[PDB]
């Protein structure tokens, strides 16, 4: 029900007048409203209702995908899982080094969390039993202990510095690769292979 | 139709002797003609179906193409006289897996072909009048592993003289057949 | 994984000497028969093994025979550019033509050529080890393409049976035909072909005329422009047998997933994109629109409006730069469309196919170098309108017994005409009942 | 353990509809039409449980913040805006699987082969209409009729709840089970589908009738028990569903005993009869299907 | 200027090479040599390695690597100017020694430098 | 000690197994030429479960590849880590199933199953103590379903007491490759319920959703999905190959997840899975792993757990973690979502901790959900199957090869009663 005859087409209202001059004489007299702003609001309402009658149209019918070199072979390739990465997790630096971080901070950081503290102190260790072994088993523990004010009882476990055969730390260690002690440049020594 | 009918040992769908024999049948004639005349050897009125193309002129049992009559009678019997022309007829059946099969008997073919929907077999006739028993159940059991349940429609083609086409439940003999169903 | 092709008729031979040129251009085999040594295209041997056979001396001969009755179309194959490509025994020519007579080429003339053609194809297949299945070419409106084109198929069926046979036939147009007796040959060939071939792809000359005039912008499309698209279609539907792909399909997939019932094997080919060099690069070709461009009736190789019918099953072959994600995305949106529809009993009727190698452009051709293309092969109930009209125009002639004296006078009788008529009527009823 | 399964049909139905006063379930009469004409066969299936729950938008959304599932925030509407004093009201201010119904009744439209073969009229069935519970007047003698063609027909008619059909089907099943001798064994593979279909529907009376019929089927034979053991995979699930359903009265006496309404003991008796009949390697399959069952020595 | 994939669509680099493979205890030999033909496509910079299928060798021969862009152990993909004759190329933890190049490849590198 | 024999059926199984073998080889440090080059001794003690040191530091997978199209094995041999497979394990036919379950189960089964059985028997008797076989295949095609199910059954009567894993993908409605998908799927799931010890439900639709939304990938080809599946399998099998604070092997998980023998279909999820740009900005603690693990949208199948109840569940943790965080998080999960766990089974979660995280990661997890919501997928497949079967569509392609409509009937009936028992076990109170 539009107040203004503007919305209707030409021959539509022409046929209406040919059929019924009755509605044909309201759609002109519908503008009898004194306030033009009110009639404009009603026109806005009828236009809005007509727009609501119409349905929305999506603008993404044709999907467009960027291609690196426009070849199916290239696009369908997935890179092979080839990594020379170190197997130990402790070798990677997931946190700030414990050395520079403040002593009391390291102390209460241990107090809330022993585990990752033990891992940071023992970068080479990989199993839980190795990391939570002892503060006296690893010779490198003592600098950390007396830097962070952790008392170390004497003779723990033994006076002779040793007893970590699995983990390669200090002077007790050898790479599983064929040129043990490292530096393999030929096939004769192994070239860092098995 | 025919679902509320008694469907006794005999059931006639078309008889050439009546006011409006082709009352349920739908006529489809082109390049042909249909008549009701009396023949010279049984002294009775028969219906005429002749067409230049056998596949063009025919009559189907149910007038409405969507609507199908249901007859459970195993045997279908037709009385036709051989004119030494091409003639054929087609019958649809329903099995227990609820699918529609078709059996078409043709006078002008030799091979017998079995297909999921249409089974065509050759059929021979003598010189004069003869009656034919179809035995729908046996054909359904032979061509397919299914069995006979319902017959949906029957349609006869051109170049034939049909009279008293009817269904039956047994292979009735000459003596025990009722008076109105014999040939002479 | 090797396939051999047999070409029957003057149209079959003309299609063959446009598909084999494309095959030679696809693997770099020069018309002399040997690949160049100074430079190579592509990589990976045994790609040509499905079409060519190597003699051990750097030679490649096609696995095809050109079969015809008139010795006038094979000669320019014997004297053309590809003189040395085809083995001389492969090209088979008769002495007298059947002259647009199905009965003549089926019974009188064809009986003297079928035996030696079978003898040749036997030892062609003997060289093969993993024969996938034969594929044929013929025009059912013609004479030799129908008579012996059906006799040879019957003898192949009785000789092998389980081997697949693909039929790429060119049916007569509804209104544009070059003969007057083509309905008779079409009916008498379709009746016998109805139970022998396993795959029967329809083709129409004037539909290809329309698509070439519109998409390719050619005001005078001749036969060479026609059969150059069928070559692309055949290459696309066999491209998975040669080159590797993410998602490949062989002929067995086609038979299993495009034949819902034994006698319902009649496919409506399509292709996309059919573009010219001028408009090829300005348009940003992508999977969505080319898949959409493959379903409108204005691009179907046969003028059979699929809007009237329903798709029981559809097949797709993607070549070039296509990933398995956008194909599924496009299939979803197409399924959400309402202009087309699928049959009730089949919820999913798509057999997708993804390959890697883009279609190869032929020099001096109509198409351009396109980075990805789609070759769609559907199966819709709309194809009942084709036989419904061809049968009517056949009955129009058969009512007067016109031209039957040429067939019957050869030595046949009138009964098989009527049995072919009723077989076509039964096919019409079968196509009608499956759409319920 | 009932002498006649059909001897309590009408009495139980009448008691339920009138004497007890409970509302009788009156459903699945859509499309039945009138009498003297065939029922319009609906393509619906009784056995299939076409629930297919569709929780389009009332599905709660998983919260990664707090592990508890939460419902999505309500859509703000323009009808309800922010009032003057609601600000102080704000200061002064649980998901579950929807149904997954397994014990609800499954619909069973009257589309069995029994019904069709009945309005067709090829069945030699008549009602004696005697003073006692009605028998069946057999037009042809029972011993000579073909069991392979008729037995699957009647077991498929057990599913009927319509008054004139279920009684005839049950009584025919009873009559051939009592009369048949050694000719039930070759046809027993064909009887799995109707029994399974009748068991799949969650109707109390239907389950009771089919359980009694199974008891008399396994009982009234010679070695049919050893042939039902491989088919335990398609019959025992309903037994598992309803094994423990039984009424408990603290010290009251169960009056509804002359009629076998409670299927809890019926399932136990059927499982036992399975155990003794064909007991060679029979406990393994039943225990595999029903884990709570115990050996009857 | 035209897109790369159409400028050189069929231009293919083709090199001849080999890589030794230490075979284990056998009266026949103590080490074997596997001839390989390396294909590089100028279109999309995709590699390809295949064997020439010696006649009486019991090794299963044929294609060696899918024709796809290979990535080196450290990073960025291969480049046409890294296939000199007489140099060692490292692909997938293997070292092929390029021995001879095709005439097309020879003239292409000569134009390149 | 414990050994896992790997079998792949169909082309999809071949790429899945290839990705699994590449990721496992990279985990154990062996290069594409089959030689060890790692730095940790932990990559040596338990490599016998997957590899056999032949001679001169050559490790070959204990895998048998099975297919019916030569292109598949040409691809798997040509691809990277393709020369590590022993050629004798390439048992193979010639013709091809052609997406026909009937063909791959009857017509090519009787000719090819002898050689696959021979080679798998030889491989099994080669090692000392079998832990169990692992089979990867698809439920859509013919050779993946028909051949694989028959092989699984034959191994079942040959080795009844040995474990059996089955990683099988199922067809999805939104991602439908072929037309006969329900026909093969119903028969395959019919064969799987009695033979396989348990099956893990996978599909390409859920993988696509996960890689679209979580990974935020632009072009996720099959490589990414196969990598996800391979990582899932590696996380599943990690407890066999590495030390941990709490161990849980295949048999432990099987006995802790299966309450009744017919309930052996599980939904699986993996975590963490973060975008490339967002990987550096987020931390590694148990709560973040748990939050993504239990998300209903993170499951790798089209079976929403929100529609059902959780019967049992597992959380296999890899990395240097705290057990207290583990069990308190799982307790919180159980308590907050008290209505989505079955009532008559308290403590519906089994947990385990492994000390070896995957390469490049600090923490990892793997979820095994035995929820009764898979009946949704089963009904979804069954409705399509019966829609096609009611009109006998495409039936001649199976009937003419030896089958009967009977087989389809018991297939749909057993699917129906399996769904019925799932419905039974979903809503059943502690007391009746
Ligand atoms: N698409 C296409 N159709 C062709 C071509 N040449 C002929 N045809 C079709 O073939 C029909 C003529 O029959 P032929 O192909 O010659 O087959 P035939 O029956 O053996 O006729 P003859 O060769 O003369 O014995 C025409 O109606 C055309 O529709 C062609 O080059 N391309
Ligand atoms: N995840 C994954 N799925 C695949 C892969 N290749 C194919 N598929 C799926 O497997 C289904 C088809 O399996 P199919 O090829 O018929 O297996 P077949 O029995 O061996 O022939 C399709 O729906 C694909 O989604 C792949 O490399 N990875
Ligand atoms: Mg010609």
């Amino acid at each position: 029900g539009p107040i203004y005859p503007s919305t209707l087409r030409y021959k539509d209202r022409l046929d209406c007048g040919k059929d019924d001059a009755f509605t044909y004489n309201r759609l002109y007299t519908a503008t009898q409203g004194s306030d033009v702003w009110a009639r404009l609001t009603v026109d806005a309402s009828v236009r809005q209702s007509s727009a609501r009658s119409r349905g929305s149209f999506q603008e993404g019918q044709a999907m467009v995908r960027h291609s690196f070199k426009n070849s199916g072979f290239d696009s369908n390739t997935c890179p092979a899982v080839l990594t020379h990465s170190t197997f130990k997790a402790g070798l990677y630096s997931y946190g700030v080094p414990i050395e520079e971080q403040h002593p009391i901070t390291a102390r209460r950081f241990k107090q809330k969390q022993p585990l990752e503290f033990m891992t940071q102190i023992r970068p080479h260790t990989e199993t839980t039993n190795q990391a939570l072994r002892m503060l006296g088993t690893y010779v490198s523990d003592q600098p950390h202990a007396d830097r962070l004010g952790m008392f170390i009882p004497a003779g723990c476990p033994g006076g002779k510095p040793a007893y970590h055969p699995d983990v390669t730390t200090g002077g007790f260690g050898l790479l599983p690769t064929l040129p043990r002690r490292g530096m393999g440049a030929t096939l004769t020594d192994g070239r860092n292979l098995k | 139709m025919f679902k509320n009918a008694f469907q006794s040992g005999f059931l006639s769908v078309l008889y050439s002797i009546g006011s409006k024999p082709l009352e349920i049948w739908d006529k489809q004639v082109s390049n042909g003609h249909i008549k009701r005349i009396t023949d010279a050897d049984i002294q009775s009125s028969v219906l005429e179906i002749m067409g230049q193309n056998v596949s063009t002129t025919y009559i189907t049992c149910p007038a409405d193409p969507n609507k199908t009559l249901g007859i459970k009678l195993p045997f279908l019997v037709l009385i036709i006289k051989n004119l030494n022309k091409y003639f054929s007829f087609e019958v649809q059946v329903l099995d227990d897996k609820n699918v529609r099969r078709r059996f078409r008997a043709s006078n002008y073919q030799s091979t017998t072909r079995v297909k999921p929907f249409i089974c065509t077999m050759p059929m021979r006739l003598d010189s004069g009048w003869n009656q034919i028993q179809f035995n729908l159940s046996d054909f359904t059991r032979r061509a397919y592993g299914t069995n006979y349940i319902e017959t949906l429609r029957v349609q006869v083609h051109a170049n034939c003289r049909i009279r008293r086409i009817y269904f039956s439940d047994r292979l009735y003999s000459e003596e025990e057949l009722p008076a109105e169903f014999k040939l002479f | 994984r090797e396939v051999i092709s047999i070409h029957i008729g003057q149209a079959g031979i003309q299609v063959g000497n446009a598909c084999w040129e494309l095959y030679c251009l696809e693997h770099g085999i020069q018309p002399d028969g040997q690949m160049p040594s100074d430079k190579t295209i592509g990589g990976g041997d045994d790609a040509f093994n499905t079409f060519f056979s190597e003699t051990g001396a750097g030679k490649h001969v096609p696995r095809c025979i050109f079969l015809d009755l008139e010795p006038t179309v094979v000669d320019e194959v014997r004297t053309g550019t590809y003189r040395q490509l085809f083995h001389p025994e492969q090209l088979i020519s008769g002495k007298e033509d059947a002259a647009n007579n199905f009965a003549r080429g089926h019974y009188t003339i064809g009986k003297e050529i079928v035996d030696l053609a079978l003898d040749r194809i036997r030892k062609l297949a003997d060289n093969c080890t993993g024969l996938q299945g034969f594929l044929v070419f013929n025009a059912v409106g013609g004479g030799t393409g129908s008579g012996l084109g059906s006799l040879l198929l019957e003898r192949l069926s009785v000789d092998y049976g389980k081997k697949s046979k693909l039929g790429f036939t060119v049916y007569p147009s509804p209104q544009v035909s070059t003969a007057v007796v083509e309905p008779y040959n079409s009916v008498l060939s379709t009746h016998s072909l109805l139970e022998h071939t396993d795959v029967a792809v329809m083709l129409d000359n004037e539909a290809i005329y329309d698509i070439c005039r519109r998409s390719l912008d050619i005001e005078r499309p001749t036969y060479t422009n026609l059969n150059r698209l069928i070559a692309q279609v055949i290459s696309s539907l066999t491209a998975s047998l040669r080159f590797d792909g993410a998602l490949n399909v062989d002929i067995t997939e086609f038979q299993t997933n495009l034949v819902p019932y034994p006698r319902i094997h009649f496919m409506l080919s399509s292709y996309a994109p059919i573009i010219s060099a001028e408009k090829a690069y300005h348009e940003q070709l992508s999977v969505a629109e080319i898949t959409n461009a493959a379903f409108e009736p204005a691009s179907m190789m046969v003028k059979c409006d699929p809007r009237h019918g329903k798709y029981m099953a559809c097949c797709l072959m993607y070549r070039g730069d296509v990933v398995p994600k956008d194909v599924n995305a496009s299939v979803a949106t197409i399924k959400t469309k309402r202009t087309i529809q699928f049959v009730d009993w089949c919820p999913t009727g798509f057999k997708c196919g993804i390959n890697y190698q883009p279609p190869t452009v032929v020099p001096g051709g109509d198409l351009a170098k396109v980075q990805r293309a789609v070759c769609m092969i559907s199966n819709s109930t709309a194809i009942g309108e084709i036989f419904s009209r061809l049968d009517h125009k056949f009955d129009l002639m058969y009512a007067k017994r016109a031209f039957v004296h040429w067939y019957v006078g050869e030595g046949m009788e009138e009964g098989e005409f009527s049995e072919a008529r009723e077989d076509l009527a039964a096919l019409e009823k079968d196509f009608e009942e499956v759409g319920a | 353990m009932n002498g006649d399964v059909a001897g309590s049909l009408f009495t139980s139905t009448y008691r339920n509809v009138k004497l007890a006063g409970k509302a009788p379930p009156a459903a699945n009469l859509s499309g039945t039409g009138s009498c003297f004409d065939t029922t319009s066969l609906s393509p619906a299936r009784a056995g299939a449980h076409k629930a297919l729950d569709v929780q389009k938008d009332e599905l709660p959304v998983w919260s990664k913040s707090t592990l508890s599932y939460k419902y999505p925030a309500g859509r703000p509407n323009p009808t309800g805006f922010l009032k003057k004093g609601d600000g102080e009201m704000i200061k002064t201010k649980k998901p579950s699987p929807p149904q997954a119904g397994a014990y609800k009744r499954r619909e069973n439209p009257p589309n069995t082969a029994f019904r069709r073969f009945y309005e067709r009229g090829d069945l030699p069935i008549a009602v004696d209409h005697r003073g006692s519970k009605n028998m069946i007047a057999w037009k042809v003698d029972i011993e000579k009729l073909d069991y392979h063609h008729y037995l699957p027909i009647f077991f498929d008619g057990i599913r009927e709840t319509q008054e004139p059909y279920r009684f005839l089907a049950v009584k025919g099943v009873e009559d051939m089970l009592r009369v048949g001798g050694s000719k039930i064994l070759p046809v027993i593979p064909q009887l799995i589908i109707p029994i399974k279909t009748a068991l799949n529907t969650r109707d109390h009376s239907v389950m009771c009738i089919t359980l009694q019929l199974l008891q008399k089927l396994v009982l009234s034979a010679d070695l049919v028990g050893e042939a039902l053991v491989p088919y335990y995979r398609q019959i025992l699930p309903i037994f598992n569903l309803y094994k423990n359903k039984n009424k408990n009265l603290g010290d009251g006496i169960d009056y509804g005993q002359r009629n076998y309404d409670c299927l809890g003991e019926l399932i136990a008796d059927t499982l036992a009869l399975f155990e003794q009949k064909g007991g060679d390697d029979a406990f393994i399959n039943i225990k595999y299907m029903v884990p709570t069952y115990e050996s009857s020595v | 200027k035209l897109p790369q994939w159409v400028e050189n669509d069929r231009k293919v680099l083709r090199f001849y090479g080999y890589f030794k493979e230490s075979v284990v205890e056998s009266n026949m030999e103590n080490h074997r040599i596997r001839k390989v033909i390396l294909y590089y496509y100028l279109e999309d910079d995709s590699m390809h390695v295949a064997e020439p299928r010696q006649d009486n060798s019991g090794i299963p021969q044929g294609v060696f690597i899918k024709r796809h862009r290979v990535t080196r152990d450290d990073g960025s993909f291969f480049n046409p100017g890294d296939f000199s004759v007489g140099d060692t190329v490292s692909i997938y933890g293997r070292n092929f020694y390029l021995v001879d190049a095709d005439s097309f490849t020879r003239e292409f590198m000569a134009a390149r430098g | 000690m414990r050994e896992i024999v790997h079998i792949q059926g169909g082309q999809c199984g071949n790429q899945i197994g290839a990705k699994f073998w590449e990721v496992v080889s990279d985990e154990h440090g062996i290069d594409p030429t089959g030689t060890y080059h790692g730095d940790s001794d932990l990559q040596l003690e338990r490599i016998n479960v997957y590899f056999n040191e032949a001679t001169g530091g050559r490790y070959v997978p204990r895998a048998i590849l099975m297919d019916l199209e030569p292109g598949t094995m040409d691809s798997v041999r040509s691809g990277p880590y393709g020369q590590i497979f022993r050629p004798d394990n390439f048992v193979f036919g010639q013709t091809g199933a052609g997406n026909n379950w009937a063909k791959g189960h009857y017509t090519e089964g009787a000719e090819l199953i002898d050689s696959v059985l021979d080679v798998v028997r030889k491989e099994a008797e080669s090692c000392d103590c079998l832990q169990g076989f692992q089979v990867c295949h698809s439920l859509g095609g013919g050779t993946g379903s028909g051949m694989g199910t028959l092989l699984i059954s034959k191994i079942r009567e040959e080795y009844p007491d040995r474990m059996m894993l089955t990683f099988s993908v199922v067809p999805s409605p939104k991602v439908s490759d072929t037309v006969v998908e329900p026909y093969n799927a119903t028969l395959s799931v019919h064969q799987l319920v009695e033979n396989a010890d348990e099956c893990m439900v996978l599909d390409n639709e859920a993988l696509y959703d996960i890689c679209f939304r979580t990974l935020k990938l632009t072009t996720p080809t099959f490589g990414d999905l196969n990598h996800l599946i391979s990582a899932v399998m590696s996380g599943i099998t990690c407890c066999l190959r590495f030390p941990g604070q709490l161990n849980a092997d295949l048999r432990k998980l099987a006995v802790n997840l299966i309450p009744f023998p017919r309930l052996h279909f599980f939904m699986v999820g993996f975590t963490p899975l973060t975008s490339r740009g967002s990987q550096q900005y987020r931390a590694l603690t148990v709560p973040e792993l748990t939050q993504q693990m239990w998300d209903a949208k993170n499951m790798m199948c089209a079976a929403d757990p929100r529609h059902g109840r959780y019967l049992t569940a597992s959380a296999l943790f890899r990395g240097r973690m705290s057990t207290k965080e583990v069990d308190e998080q799982m307790l919180n999960v159980q308590n907050k979502n008290s209505s989505y766990f079955v009532e008559w089974i308290p403590n519906n979660v089994k947990s385990s901790v492994c000390d070896i995280p995957p390469k490049g990661l600090k923490m990892s997890a793997t979820f095994i959900g035995n929820s009764t919501a898979i009946q949704e997928m089963f009904k979804r497949v069954s409705e399509q199957f019966t829609a096609m079967f009611r009109r006998k569509a495409f039936l001649h392609w199976y009937t003419g090869e030896g089958m009967d409509e009977m087989e389809f009937t018991e297939a749909e009936s057993n699917m129906n009663d399996l769904v019925s028992e799932y419905q039974q076990y979903q809503d059943a109170s502690a007391e009746e």
